[PDB]
RNA sequence: GAGGUAAAGCGAAUGAUUAGAAGUCUUGGGCUUAACUUAUUCUCAAACUUUAAAUAUGUAAGAAGUCCUUGUUGCUUAAUUGAACGUGGACAAUUGAAUGAAGAGCUUUUAGUGGGCCAUUUUUGGUAAGCAGAACUGGCGAUGCGGGAUGA
RNA sequence: GGGUAAACGGCGGGAGUAACUAUGACUCUCUUAAGGUAGCCAAAUGCCUCGUCAUCUAAUUAGUGACGCGCAUGAAUGGAU
RNA sequence: CCUAAGGGGGACUCAUGGAGAACAGAAAUCUCCAGUAGAACAAAAGGGUAAAAGUCCCCUUGAUUUUGAUUUUCAGUGUGAAUACAAACCAUGAAAGUGUGGCCUAUCGAUCCUUUAGUCCCUCGGAAUUUGAGGCUAGAGGUGCCAGAAAAGUUACCACAGGGAUAACUGGCUUGUGGCAGUCAAGCGUUCAUAGCGACAUUGCUUUUUGAUUCUUCGAUGUCGGCUCUUCCUAUCAUACCGAAGCAGAAUUCGGUAAGCGUUGGAUUGUUCACCCACUAAUAGGGAACGUGAGCUGGGUUUAGACCGUCGUGAGACAGGUUAGUUU
RNA sequence: GGUUGCGGCCAUAUCUAGCAGAAAGCACCGUUCCCCGUUCGAUCAACCGUAGUUAAGCUGCUAAGAGCAAUACCGAGUAGUGUAGUGGGAGACCAUACGCGAAACUAUUGUGCUGCAAUCU
RNA sequence: CUGCUACCA
RNA sequence: GGCAG
């Protein structure tokens, strides 16, 4: 008999962590959540209402509703060959901010900063990240530093 | 009743161990798995001979049985019954599965014997034994080798007796005081926790 | 196969300069096993894109005949000729990217004394594929 | 199941709209009649010739029903009904558990 | 004969508690149930009224919660009470009362709701809580933060409770705790609640022991007893206090007579220091030595 | 961000397991064996685990963005607080990673098909099978051509 | 409720013992009734089975005569001649 | 399964161990200390839970009303189950809060028909009144083959459409099993491992057994055995020549090159197989579509007749016995 | 800097065994008329701050402490693994090429940091 | 609780 | 699901 219920094979996703069981520290409660905001989800087991499917455990949404104790996220899932909207219920101890927003909008900031101080200063300022690149030439100093000869070592046993 | 252990040679399937999920079966041929002078000191035995797998591999506990007293019976009548200590490596923990013993409707297995999952480089059998006593006890482990299946090495060992110490820091931690007998074994000292305790323990102690 | 469509490699012997970053490296490394590179000199680059230097303008492949086909697809990246051209492939330059892309990838024949007795295996194992570093003038030598 | 015989859930009469008392009843279905039109028609059918006419269930799986509990209101005697889960003993107003006791 | 138990393994896997659970103050549960808000009134906190007592103190304070801790909005003691008359009995259900008022008062003088939301300027013992005016800003509300301390009809939570209703403060509540409830016949017997208010209770011990017991009631009652303050003139010590506590709620900080500087060197003379590595590896090394 | 597979671990929990040694028997019997306790020792786990990859996988990388000022509401706040949606203003092609782009987006309508099979790698049952069953990819089917003599 | 088997049919499981050994002549209890009687048999009906003994032959899984707890013989579903 | 084992609040801390207390002891009750859960939480297993989700106490009916949104299975249909809100009305608590059944993951059911509740509303069509009937909204009565026909057998008298998608031969893969052969060497062999054997183990070969599978054949490859005849294999029974012995001779046993050459007459059985009698140098084992039916024969099996026993109410079944049955 | 109240992170904070602690705070501490709760004013409630004490709680320090945390020319570029060949090998498996890369182990270091309010020798 | 009678989800 | 002993 295959057995497909709500909650199966979530034998390890949905366990707390090795010396973490208990209550929740109230940052959890105490962090505000609005429409646009990226979070991820997470299920925590030892809150049971309000909990996702074992699919969302990992994806990250936008919010788009707020409640009472929980906020609306908008998640895109593959079926077949296109993406489907889905429109998951979370209590607020299963969702956590996404880092990503933070360090994106750190880097406008920095380039609007960079711009304008290069306006002040009459230059030009190129904003475009990039790849590391291959690196220069160089020159390897040998005082103290002179090459020492390695050679492959013969077999032994060690047992 | 048993078949080939060719039907059987190869870690084909996943470990399967008593457990409470399969209950009802059998016990392993091999039960004893220290002969000779297990009581012996470390400073009796020092020189250590392995019986090394070659291969991975499964051996069946018929054959470590089978191998165990070969070695055994052969050391003691050349040597005698106290001039070694023999330790069998490998524990069969795999339970192998017969069919026969319908067509292919509902063919799992019931248990049919006990096997040992062996890697290349494990060591199969140590024999821990004096100097003099080389050649006894590398004539018993070559006769041991024929009731294996596959590829043994018969390697001396660069360790003194069963420690994890080459026998020159073995000899080198026994002048500073550093070692202690615990009957058949020895215990070395930590220069962590209690101080006095430690002190106690290993009262020639020549810290630096 | 996708990283290949990605750089034009889309038939047995076509050819592409790649400017190399962490980007690109990791976007060859996949390609590995079905490509041969390497570093080209001067003299490579120039034979190349005299014999077989071809534009992409409007979506055609179109001879660099004359300096005037040049000039009307790179002239606003201040590319004014063949050898503007070939400079900015040789010291990868400011309009690397607009350059390489206006070139139509190189469709190069077999080589002319063959490859070593298995292509498909590293060059440092005796075959053909992977990074050959500067045996890759003499492998264009062969097959341009 | 063992289910008190009042309860204070909540009345949808326009006089109440709002809990009040009721006494609960387990809910009985009434006599078929004879005049509904779907037992007129299955008359019509079977008449005459042609034997059985519908089909006659066998495959009996259940061996419960849902209970049906009758809430009548004290106030204005408006009734409502509840169904609870399939129990095989069913009880109202019985006696209470008794914990701390031997046996 | 029996295993040992605190192995290391027990350590290893011992899941201590949180800081202030293992302290035994924090109560999480409850906590959480205060502390956390509505989702849709984001930046909004809830104002908590924590009441706490020590054995000489009265401790109201308001609190609002945030990540980096909470945040005190204001607080009365006990030990300001003596600047507003009550110099004794610090720790009354009346003496809670009193401290309830003044930090209702001084909330009140904070924010500016002052001539609106006074509260009730004629204190009979009639439960009530705080009405909003039409067309005008709501009454400030704060939740009533009792922590550990267990719920019981009379206890003096309520007390502080009831001062601060009475200061114009809203806070939600019932009267069933309230001494002089009658748990039987569901009603607040008011007059009993006013006793209670203006330190009724303690004038009828004075007096009740002064005539059957005099050197328990000179040993109990020594402050009053030098103060010359008998029983008939108690109620006027708090009806005073009262007054005096709405006429000037604001804080006053003690004057300090150290500065920071000063109390940070008198109380590092008094601090143990760590040992240096090296200081407890000479140690070990003289201990190894004077062992042989 | 998520994960609990490979590996690893077992003088770490659970479960399994070999050997001695030192203590306690006070709640085992005949100096003794056996129990426990303590510090050690050999070996293990698809339905064990502190730890924990590689490959694979979610999101983001701007103009529908960021910042500044102040309008609406019956929601929300003790509030002049916010929530959402706005008026007005500033930041211009390095508008904010790479590579590519026979362009993107959208709609209607209808055919055949719904027996599959094979190879590498992962993998279950079985002694195994040109056996039976899954995973990813590539193929044959549907495909000739050069090679493997011959051969999906 | 009664009758009826030359109506259809049915006719079993269980519990102890004799001055060597072997055997057991020696009582009640259950299934919806009775519990296979007289006879006959490894029979065209017996699985085990090429049953065991005798006879027939140089030699017989055949035949005949015996035996019988008979898988699963049997009395006008007629028994034995 | 549960009026609590649902809801709210409060208080308390569990399994177990140690040390103590009349009867009292290994287990009754009392006390202290230790005790990260090693307990408990209706029921499988997993997860979760310690001032609780566990134990006890107090109050209760949120297991209520209205109809939308969402998650899982998914076609993004239904059903089941669950989640977060909106608008009410309540329970509980000092309160914040919490509560839309069971800590979470299973515990269930369309159309038609019937029945009940609700609105007491719409209709009975020439117009009305009162009965009756029919509608609208929500439950219940059930489909377990659980997206949901109303359903007993036999065919050995048989038929049809098909199927090598699929069984009953050969053949092919495999070789567990069957058969045959090695290696090691504890023992046996007066002594003595190895003349001859050889346990515990372990490596193979063969396709003369039987399985496993289902690739070919169901618009058909004639399915037992014997007779007849040819050929091939060798793992050699005899015959030629030899090596070894626990080879004195005689006989016998082990082994090598060897398939040149032979390997029988009969009683019983349809037999393959078997078992006796007898001769013989020996009475070896196998293959060739389990060689060989347009070569035969037809005793068996396996059409249709008939008998018996057991089974079945019966028609009938039996891979049980018996007798008769077209070989182009 | 000490202390209290409320906290954030939730052992670098826990655990064991010792030692010290000025000021204030906290605490133990005293009593039972009153509200209240118990077999028991022990817990819980109320009252005095009066009679006493730092003994304990609490805080800090000590320990080649257990645990925990961090780090690393520790182990180890090992185990494992993505990709490749008409590579090796009867096979079991292994090597090589281009990449990614642990855990245990070993050693060293550390043993709460901190927000708001009030207070103090 | 035995017998008889009845059977559109 | 109706009667009845
Ligand atoms: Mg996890
Ligand atoms: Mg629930
Ligand atoms: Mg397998
Ligand atoms: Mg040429
Ligand atoms: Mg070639
Ligand atoms: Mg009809
Ligand atoms: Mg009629
Ligand atoms: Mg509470
Ligand atoms: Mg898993
Ligand atoms: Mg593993
Ligand atoms: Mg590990
Ligand atoms: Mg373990
Ligand atoms: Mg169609
Ligand atoms: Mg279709
Ligand atoms: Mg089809
Ligand atoms: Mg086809
Ligand atoms: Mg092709
Ligand atoms: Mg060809
Ligand atoms: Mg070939
Ligand atoms: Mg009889
Ligand atoms: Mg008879
Ligand atoms: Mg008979
Ligand atoms: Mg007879
Ligand atoms: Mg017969
Ligand atoms: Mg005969
Ligand atoms: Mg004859
Ligand atoms: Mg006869
Ligand atoms: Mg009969
Ligand atoms: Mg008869
Ligand atoms: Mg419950
Ligand atoms: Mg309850
Ligand atoms: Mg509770
Ligand atoms: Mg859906
Ligand atoms: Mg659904
Ligand atoms: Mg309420
Ligand atoms: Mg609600
Ligand atoms: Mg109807
Ligand atoms: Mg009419
Ligand atoms: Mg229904
Ligand atoms: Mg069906
Ligand atoms: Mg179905
Ligand atoms: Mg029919
Ligand atoms: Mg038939
Ligand atoms: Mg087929
Ligand atoms: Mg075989
Ligand atoms: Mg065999
Ligand atoms: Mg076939
Ligand atoms: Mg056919
Ligand atoms: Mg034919
Ligand atoms: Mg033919
Ligand atoms: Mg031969
Ligand atoms: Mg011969
Ligand atoms: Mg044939
Ligand atoms: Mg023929
Ligand atoms: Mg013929
Ligand atoms: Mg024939
Ligand atoms: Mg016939
Ligand atoms: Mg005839
Ligand atoms: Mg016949
Ligand atoms: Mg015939
Ligand atoms: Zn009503």
């Amino acid at each position: 008999g295959k057995s497909r219920g709500y909650r199966s094979g979530t034998r390890y996703a949905f366990q707390r962590d090795f010396k973490k069981h208990g209550a929740i520290p109230l940052s959890t409660y105490l962090k505000v959540y609005k429409v646009g905001d990226i979070v991820d989800i997470k299920a925590n087991g030892s809150i049971q209402k309000g909990m996702p499917h074992k699919y969302y455990h990992g994806k990250t949404g936008i919010v788009y509703n707020v409640t009472k104790s929980s906020v609306g996220v908008i998640i895109n899932k593959v079926v077949g060959n296109r993406y489907i909207e889905k429109r998951v219920n979370l209590r607020v101890e299963h969702v956590k901010h996404s880092a990503c927003r933070q360090e994106f909008l750190n880097r406008v900031k920095s380039n609007a900063a960079k711009k304008r101080e290069a306006k002040a200063n009459g230059e030009t300022v190129y904003l475009k990240r990039q790849a590391a690149k291959p690196r220069g030439s160089r020159i390897i100093s040998t005082e103290g530093n002179i090459p020492q000869t390695l050679a492959p070592v013969a077999y032994e046993t060690f047992i | 009743a048993r078949r080939p252990a060719r039907c059987y040679r190869y870690c084909k399937n996943k470990p399967y161990p008593k457990s409470r999920y399969n209950r009802a079966v059998p016990d392993a041929k091999i039960r004893i798995y220290d002969l000779g002078r297990k009581k012996a000191t470390v400073d009796e035995f020092p020189l250590c001979i392995h019986l090394v797998s070659n291969e991975l591999e499964q051996l069946s506990s018929e054959a470590l049985e089978a191998a165990r007293i070969c070695a055994n019976k052969y050391i003691t009548k050349v040597s005698g019954r106290d001039s070694f200590h023999l330790r069998v490596r490998v524990h069969p923990f795999h339970v192998l599965r017969i069919n026969k013993m319908q067509g292919m409707r509902g063919a799992w297995g019931k248990p049919h014997g006990l096997a040992a999952r062996v890697s290349i480089g494990q060591i199969i059998m140590s024999a821990r034994t004096k100097d003099s006593n080389k050649d006894v006890v590398i004539e018993g482990l070559r006769r041991a080798r024929y009731k294996f299946p596959g590829q043994q090495k018969i390697i001396i060992s660069k360790k003194w007796g069963f420690t994890p110490l080459n026998r020159d820091e073995y000899i080198a931690k026994k002048t500073n005081g550093e070692v202690i007998d615990d009957g058949a074994y020895v215990k070395f000292l930590s220069r962590k926790g209690n101080l006095e305790a430690n002190l106690q323990q290993f009262p020639n102690y020549q810290y630096s | 196969r996708k990283v290949l469509q990605l750089l034009r490699l889309t038939q047995i012997n076509a050819g592409v300069f790649v400017r190399l970053t962490k980007a690109t490296s990791e976007l060859i490394k996949l390609a590995e096993p079905y490509v041969a590179y390497g570093y080209p000199s001067l003299s490579t680059i120039r034979q190349l894109v005299y014999k077989r230097g071809f534009g992409k303008v409007n979506k055609q492949r179109i001879a660099l005949s004359d300096n005037a086909i040049i000039e009307a697809n790179l002239g606003k990246f201040n590319i004014l000729s063949i050898e503007d051209l070939i400079h900015e492939i040789y010291t990868v330059g400011p309009n690397f990217k607009q350059v390489s892309n206006f070139l139509w990838p190189f469709k190069l024949s077999n080589p002319n004394g063959g490859f070593r007795a298995r292509k498909f295996q590293h060059f440092i194992q005796g075959g053909d594929t992977g990074n050959r570093e500067q045996f890759i003038n003499a492998l264009v030598k062969q097959m341009n | 199941v063992n289910v008190p015989k009042t309860r204070k859930t909540y009345c949808k009469g326009k006089e109440c709209r709002k809990h009040t008392q009721h006494k609960v009843t387990q809910y009985k279905a009434g006599k078929a009649s004879l005049f509904a039109q779907g037992k007129r028609r299955y008359d019509r059918k079977q008449s005459g010739y042609g034997g059985q006419t519908k089909q006659i269930f066998h495959k009996k799986a259940k061996t419960t029903k849902k209970v049906v509990l009758r809430l009548e209101c004290v106030v204005c005697k408006t009734k409502a009904q509840l169904p609870l889960k399939r129990c095989k003993h069913f009880e109202l107003g019985g006696d209470k558990k008794q914990k701390g006791q031997a046996l | 004969m029996q295993k040992e138990f605190r192995t290391s393994a027990y350590h290893s896997r011992f899941q201590t508690p949180f800081r202030r659970r293992q302290e035994g103050k924090t109560d999480y549960y409850q906590r959480k149930r205060l502390v956390t808000q509505h989702k849709a009134k984001y930046n909004s906190p809830k104002y908590r009224l924590v009441v706490r007592f020590t054995n000489k103190d009265i401790i109201a304070q308001i609190v609002s919660a945030h990540i980096t801790g909470d945040v005190v909005f204001t607080a009365a003691y006990a030990h300001e009470l003596p600047r507003y008359g009550i110099k004794y009995g610090l720790t009354n259900w009346s003496a809670a009362y009193a401290v309830g008022l003044l930090v209702a008062r001084r909330a009140l003088q904070k924010l500016g709701l002052d001539e609106t939301y006074t509260g009730v300027e004629e204190v009979e013992g009639e439960f009530e809580l705080t009405e909003a005016v039409e067309d005008g800003p709501r009454p400030f509300k704060v939740f009533l933060d009792i922590g550990l301390q267990r719920t019981t009809t009379g206890a003096r939570v309520f007390g502080v409770l009831k001062g601060a209703s009475d200061g114009g403060l809203y806070v939600p509540h019932s009267p069933n705790r309230f001494p002089g409830w009658d748990i039987e016949a569901e009603e607040l017997d008011a007059e009993l609640l006013r006793k209670y208010i203006f330190g009724g209770h303690v004038a009828e011990y004075m007096e009740e022991l002064l005539d059957d017991d005099e050197e328990k009631y000179k040993s109990i009652f020594k402050n009053y007893i030098e103060e010359e303050i008998e029983s008939e003139d108690v109620e006027e010590i708090y009806a005073n206090a009262h007054e005096a506590i709405r006429a000037d709620p604001s804080f006053k900080p003690t004057e300090k007579k150290f500065t920071k500087e000063q109390y940070k060197a008198e109380s590092k003379k008094y601090r143990q220091q760590k040992l240096t590595r090296a200081e407890r590896q000479a140690k070990v090394a003289k201990k190894i030595a004077e062992f042989k």
